């Protein structure tokens, strides 16, 4: 269930991202891109188990 | 006046917004007389002058055409930084070594 919750959190983070034309990035996109390593770590943890 | 027209040529203004910005800057220059001094600067994570001018130049016909061509040749790319653009603008408005 914790895996399910982190998966839903990843989906919410993906939904929250906004894409700008020519290299521009929203200030929130920086935070939502820095939150990735937590998700990759938890998915590596489930894979390891 | 002493304008510094700060133009936001970042990624997010690509396409229609850039077209409107450049037409708007041209029509803004078209309200500047010969007693007004103007520079046009553009910023995307770092600010620069759009043209060969490095300081507020007189807003006469030839300088205004230089600035209009520099604005028409401008492109949208990069992230925005309103601090490095306003630093540039305020610094250029404090340049008293030139005619103003
Ligand atoms: C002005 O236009 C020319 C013609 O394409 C281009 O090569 C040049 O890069 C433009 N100026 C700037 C500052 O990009
Ligand atoms: C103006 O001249 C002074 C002294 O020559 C110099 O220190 C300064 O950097 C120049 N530019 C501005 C924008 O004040
Ligand atoms: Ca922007």
């Amino acid at each position: 269930y914790m895996i399910l919750a982190t998966i839903i959190a990843n989906c919410i983070v993906l939904a929250l991202e906004q894409h700008l034309p020519d290299g521009d990035k929203t200030p929130m996109s920086e935070r939502l891109d820095d939150t990735e390593p937590y998700f990759i770590g938890i998915f590596c943890f489930e894979a390891g188990i | 006046k002493d304008m510094l027209i700060l133009v936001d040529v970042s990624g997010s203004v690509s396409g229609l917004t850039l077209k409107l910005i450049r037409t708007s800057v041209s029509e803004m220059l078209e309200t500047l007389s010969d007693d007004d001094f103007v520079n046009v600067a553009s910023f995307n994570s770092n600010a620069q002058d759009v043209s060969c001018f490095q300081h507020l130049v007189q807003a006469n016909v030839r300088n205004k055409k230089v600035l209009k061509d520099a604005v028409n040749n401008i492109t949208a790319k990069g992230i925005t930084d309103y601090k490095k653009g306003f630093s540039f603008a305020f610094e250029q408005l404090l340049n008293y070594n030139v005619s103003r």
